């Protein structure tokens, strides 16, 4: 096998300037994961253009593009509504309606493509269902959906994907967190040094409250390799990276007034100003109630 | 499911704040330390639920990214210990040293908001541990007694020229506050040299004693021991005020008089501090967020 090895390591380390080489190593050459691969790696770069118009994945991923910015699911669904669709398609109509905030019909568009694991794109579904369920704070159904597909079997190329979706398993239940979880992430983070390996491993730094460790890679975050030679990807990690600046500073006991400030303007949508946004009005509702 | 693990394994107001349980959480408050104003203690309760969670990047970026749970303790405790990260002690003792420094710097204004911020701190701790929770009852009279030293202080500043006796008054009842003896040391060079500016040697010579058994030596150890040589020969009081040095009293948090034993007297539950009978029901000036004399049950924040 392994024809897309290096295509998968790099696009789920987020090495996507490399990923997107391995893919033009099949110059002049097309199926269904180089489309899918190709378009989310383009994606992530900030440089999306529609690679292939004409089939239905490539119809399919620019609508989903087109909805990142309109926020507007009905011609997504429209085009797949009734249809027979394949994982690949599945994945991006269940991301846009998890983006919605849909999390429950996320998951079952999820489940719908399951079934067979010999299925192209089946396995980068099933870490999408982990994912959508961990968003919705159903650890248990991400830990069944995890076991029960894994034991059920692996390619060397999909064994990344089943240890990503097993690894967010580990972190939203605390799991191994400072011995098997921790050395994924840190090995990830050596092998693999991006923004998005370094801050797997920063939140595994504050999951074990070391905050030495965890401000040591703030800083080099903020080094110029980072934020200057990579300021590509750093506007793609800047909100979450604002974040965990956040709990990092409320561990230690300092303002995050700008921090907090930054992260808002950047990206309102943001999980953590989510939880923010809820927990003022849940507070001030409190102060009303009992007045 | 882990929020449903931490509730729970413990009612304390720090777990149900980390939890989400907000209500829970103003309510217990409610009971057990007579917390009736809520706003002061908004970013607390914000803090400890921000603190406790830590957010990873989602596969693709456009997804929300995933939430996690920061614990107090690593793997190897049992599973009724799964409980949230709450900062601990050592940010109090970080808010009270600020609160020191300002002190020496002459900002009262800050100094009071530090200890403050320490109190409201020490009101939503986590401690699994007997000598930590006496530790914490201990720093939080601490900041009550820096708060009330310094709101007298602010009050003697405040006042009109003209109001002679009460600013005299508040400079002795300043002395009372329990700082530590360096700290002390100030509030008993104002007591001196205002009573002895106003021609009251007794009282200056009294404060110029106590300053003297704390600080013996430098400028201000040898302008103590001039202003006593001097007093004393005088021997005499121009401006009687209600302060016997001797007598086992209390100051008002609220009036700044003394109450003595026999004084009918209310007390702030969370914070301690006193009062005279006609405060009973108003907030606390110390921390302002607990009612004189409510029924209270006793501050938790053990485990």
């Amino acid at each position: 096998p392994m024809d897309y090895f290096n295509i998968k390591q790099n696009y789920y380390t987020g090495n996507f300037v490399q990923c997107l080489q391995e893919i033009e190593k099949f110059s002049k050459v097309t199926d269904n994961t180089l489309l899918f691969y190709k378009a989310k790696t383009l994606l992530a770069l900030g440089q999306y253009q529609s690679q292939d118009p004409t089939s239905k994945l490539g119809k399919v991923l620019d609508l989903y593009v087109q909805f990142l910015d309109t926020k507007n699911i009905e011609e997504l669904e429209n085009l797949l509504k009734d249809k027979q669709n394949s994982p690949y398609e599945l994945y991006l109509l269940a991301t846009a309606q998890a983006i919605l905030g849909d999390l429950d019909k996320s998951l079952e568009t999820c489940v719908e493509g399951i079934d067979n694991d010999e299925a192209e794109g089946t396995t980068e579904l099933l870490l999408l269902a982990i994912e959508v369920a961990l968003l919705n704070n159903n650890v248990s159904t991400a830990s069944t959906i995890f076991d029960n597909y894994t034991n059920a079997i692996v390619s060397g190329d999909n064994e990344m994907i089943l240890n990503l979706a097993e690894s967010y398993i580990k972190f939203a239940t605390n799991k191994e967190t400072a011995t098997s979880n921790f050395y994924y992430y840190e090995e990830l983070s050596q092998t693999f040094p991006t923004w998005k390996t370094q801050l797997g491993l920063l939140n595994l730094h504050l999951q074990q409250r070391n905050i030495a460790e965890a401000q040591g890679i703030v800083e080099l975050l903020l080094s110029d390799y980072y934020s200057v030679e990579q300021k590509e990807n750093a506007v793609l990690y800047k909100p979450t990276f604002l974040a965990n600046q956040i709990t990092l500073a409320l561990m230690q006991g300092l303002d995050t007034e700008d921090l907090t400030n930054q992260l808002v303007k950047l990206d309102h949508e943001h999980a953590f100003i989510k939880h923010h946004q809820e927990i003022d009005a849940k507070f001030d509702e409190l102060v009303r109630k009992y007045d | 499911m882990e929020t449903a693990i931490w509730i729970k394994n413990s009612k304390l107001p720090a777990v149900l704040v980390a939890a989400g349980a907000f209500d829970a959480a103003v309510q217990a408050l409610s009971k057990q330390v007579g917390v009736v104003k809520l706003e002061p203690l908004k970013k607390y309760f914000t803090n400890i639920y921000e603190g406790c969670r830590t957010y990873i990047p989602s596969t693709p970026c456009e997804l929300p990214a995933q939430l996690g749970y920061v614990r107090a303790y690593d793997d190897t405790v049992s599973e009724d210990q799964i409980l949230p990260y709450v900062p601990g002690l050592d940010v109090v003792n970080e808010k009270m040293n600020e609160g020191y420094k300002n002190f020496k710097l002459n900002k009262p204004d800050i100094a009071i908001e530090c200890f403050r911020e320490a109190i409201y701190r020490i009101t939503l701790l986590m401690v699994d541990d007997a000598e930590d929770e006496k530790l914490a009852h201990k720093i939080l009279e601490t900041a009550r007694e820096y708060i009330l030293g310094l709101s007298i202080e602010l009050e003697r500043r405040s006042l009109k020229e003209g109001n002679t006796v009460r600013m005299l008054e508040l400079a002795a009842y300043f002395t009372k506050a329990k700082l530590s003896p360096i700290h002390r040391t100030n509030a008993l060079q104002v007591a001196m040299s205002q009573h002895f500016k106003h021609k009251n040697f007794l009282q200056a010579s009294y404060f110029a004693g106590e300053f003297l058994k704390i600080i013996s030596s430098g400028p201000r150890a040898e302008q103590a021991r001039k202003i006593k040589n001097k007093a004393d020969s005088m021997a005499s009081d121009a401006i009687p005020i209600d302060f016997d040095p001797y007598a086992k009293f209390d100051i008002c948090a609220a009036t700044y008089k003394p109450i003595y034993e026999d004084t009918p007297s209310v007390s702030d539950p969370l914070t301690g501090s006193k009062y005279v009978i006609t405060e009973k029901d108003k907030i606390d000036r110390i921390a302002m967020i607990s009612k004189i004399g409510a029924p209270a049950s006793g501050l938790r924040i053990r485990v």
